[PDB]
């Protein structure tokens, strides 16, 4: 039951991350959101972050594998 | 210890009510 407008939400918030809009969540794109929250992550626990949503293995994130992430924390 | 998913609800908040 995923509507456009959830779609469209989902796609602004991936797009917070994608700072260059290149398509794809990097661990230093992650790296720069998360300290700017003052948070301090190593490069290990970004891969960590994006490993258990990069379905497609590449070791970045992709808009369909977001979007199939927050579909699945809806179900 | 955080996820992407708990980061996307920090920084897109309408993002996590759909979820929730
Ligand atoms: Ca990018
Ligand atoms: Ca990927």
């Amino acid at each position: 039951q995923l509507t456009e407008e959830q779609i469209a939400e989902f796609k602004e918030a991936f797009s917070l991350f994608d700072k260059d809009g290149d398509g794809t969540i990097t661990t230093k794109e992650l790296g720069t959101v998360m300290r700017s929250l003052g948070q301090n992550p190593t490069e290990a626990e970004l891969q960590d972050m994006i490993n258990e949503v990069d379905a497609d293995g590449n070791g970045t994130i992709d808009f369909p594998e977001f979007l199939t992430m927050m579909a699945r924390k809806m179900k | 210890n955080l996820s992407l998913f708990d980061l996307t609800t920090l920084i897109h908040p309408r993002s996590a009510a759909i979820a929730s």
